[PDB]
């Protein structure tokens, strides 16, 4: 069985943990630790095909060493996700961005952009800028939140179409 | 100023001294210098070699490659090796 | 401590690599240490936006055979400071290789290593054809230069 | 514009460059100060094509990219009576070795 080893990227506070559990145990997690870095194993179907996700939920402070650079480098593809409410998550989604073209030593690696808290009335960046930014990047746009848990799914299965494509 | 450059085979390369001068061995032997071990076709890819570092030698746009053709690879090293350029 | 480092600066600068050579080119950044660190090739022809740092060093060699090449009419280039948000430009070209250089590339080209030795030239030759371009090399007679 | 011709004759050849919009007769003068024969003397020629001492270089087919440093196109000379063109070729390089 195909395996797609998924990494998600994004700000402390943005909501990658919750999001990630929100594929998986199917509930959403008010409250994670902000250190707990940890990978989850889930057996799926994406248009039929039996896909096993392997997700690393990234968590920590800044590393740029030779190991982390091979620990980020053995992924194939990658969610990089900011929060609505956050300006500063929205900005730092291009670092995160050259971060993974220098690690997989490519300008087109499979990636997927996510808005993510579409809960939360307050909005700093509107859903229409983030489809610009995407459209600049070449990346498909998901305004996924966690908390309603309302297309989620839709992306982490746009990731692994998007990986299906650049293996094609 | 010209400096006449002879090969084995007897052809005779005229070429500004201050271009033949790019080989330090040629800067060494001195307004005629022979070589006695290097053909017309060796001695013309390095005339055109000295015109080409004269002319591109802190140029400010690209430079294009020089020119080397596979038969000739082996006996113009050899040349530039004795030529010190 | 060595010389030829980066600076920790943690400030932007857009750059653009211009590929004005024949060659693939690989771009070599040198971390705050002095180490060379590749980075993703630019194919011939070829402009890239990139991001870099306020007083980051870089130097470009051919992705194949680490050939050594020219940024900007020099050998290492150094991002200035954007005015206006205008990137810089690093306009990546061959220079004047020697003679000598230039046929032991292209008959590095054509014989393989282990035949190397097997060709009907003088042995001062063949150690000059095993001795590739080496950025390490480059790096040394680079910082005794400047000193 | 500048290009670089290689202008031979016999086992000579002179290598020197000169303006697109230099004309034969002024390459004609570079030739006599170098092999001692006034442009009375002497006939310059494009392949088969013998060179009116009138017109630019350009104007008898020579551009930078046609004659260029690293690859200079070939202008034919001849010296009572003039001779048929004659340039004795380079020698040719061997057959190439086996590891190539
Ligand atoms: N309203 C809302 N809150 C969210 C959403 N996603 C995450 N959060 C909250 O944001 C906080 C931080 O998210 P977290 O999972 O810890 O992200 P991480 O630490 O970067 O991996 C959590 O307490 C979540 O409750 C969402 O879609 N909507
Ligand atoms: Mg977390």
């Amino acid at each position: 069985m195909t395996e797609y080893k998924l990494v998600v990227v994004g700000a402390v506070g943005v909501g990658k943990s919750a999001l990630t559990i929100q594929l998986i145990q199917n509930h959403f997690v008010d409250e994670y630790d902000p250190t707990i870095e940890d990978s989850y194993r889930k057996q799926v179907v994406i248009d039929g095909e039996t896909c096993l996700l392997d997700i690393l939920d990234t968590a920590g402070q800044e590393e740029y060493s030779a190991m982390r650079d091979q620990y980020m480098r053995t992924g194939e593809g990658f969610l990089c996700v900011f929060a609505i409410n956050n300006t500063k998550s929205f900005e730092d989604i291009h670092h995160y961005r050259e971060q993974i073209k220098r690690v997989k030593d490519s300008e087109d690696v499979p990636m997927v952009l996510v808005g993510n808290k579409s809960d939360l009335p307050s909005r700093t960046v509107d859903t229409k800028q983030a489809q610009d930014l995407a459209r600049s990047y070449g990346i498909p746009f998901i305004e996924t939140s966690a908390k309603t848990r309302q297309g989620v799914d839709d992306a982490f299965y746009t990731l692994v179409r998007e990986i299906r494509k650049h293996k094609e | 100023m010209y400096v006449k450059l002879i090969s084995s085979d007897g052809h005779e390369f005229i070429v500004k001294r201050e271009h033949a001068l790019t080989s330090g061995t040629i800067k060494a032997m001195l307004n005629e210098v022979n070589f006695r071990e290097i053909p017309s076709h060796v001695l013309s890819k390095v005339c055109m070699y000295f015109t080409y570092k004269v002319r591109y030698t802190n140029s400010s746009t690209e430079i294009p490659e020089f020119p080397i053709a596979p038969e000739i690879a082996l006996e113009l090293l050899m040349a530039a090796n004795f030529l010190d350029c | 401590r060595p010389v030829l480092r980066s600076v920790n600066s943690r400030e932007p600068s857009q750059v653009i690599f211009c590929n004005r050579s024949p060659r693939v080119v690989l771009p070599v950044w040198l971390n705050f240490d002095g180490e060379p660190q590749p980075y993703p090739t630019l194919p011939p022809g070829t402009g890239r936006r990139i991001h870099s740092y306020r007083g980051h060093l870089w130097l470009f060699r051919d992705a194949g055979t680490h050939d050594g090449l020219l940024v900007n009419q020099t050998e290492l280039f150094v991002p200035s400071l954007n005015v206006d948000g205008q990137p810089i430009f690093a306009n990546i070209t061959l220079p004047v290789y020697t003679l000598k250089e230039r046929c032991l590339q292209v008959v590095r080209s054509l014989v393989k290593p282990e035949n190397y030795r097997r060709l009907d030239i003088v042995r001062s030759l063949y150690e000059d054809l095993e001795d590739h371009p080496n950025v390490q090399k480059d790096l040394e007679r680079l910082t005794q230069e400047r000193i | 514009m500048d290009v670089f011709l290689m202008i031979r004759r016999h086992k000579t050849t002179i290598f020197t460059d000169a303006k697109e919009s230099s004309t034969v007769f002024e390459l004609k003068r570079i030739v006599e100060g170098i092999l001692k024969r006034p442009p009375d003397e002497q006939r310059l020629y494009k392949d088969d094509q013998l060179l009116d001492d009138g017109k630019t270089l350009g104007e008898c087919g020579f551009t930078s990219q046609t004659a260029r440093p690293q690859a200079p196109a070939t202008v034919g000379l001849a010296f009572d009576t003039f001779e048929a063109l004659c340039i004795e070729p380079f020698s040719s390089p061997p057959e190439l070795p086996d590891v190539m």
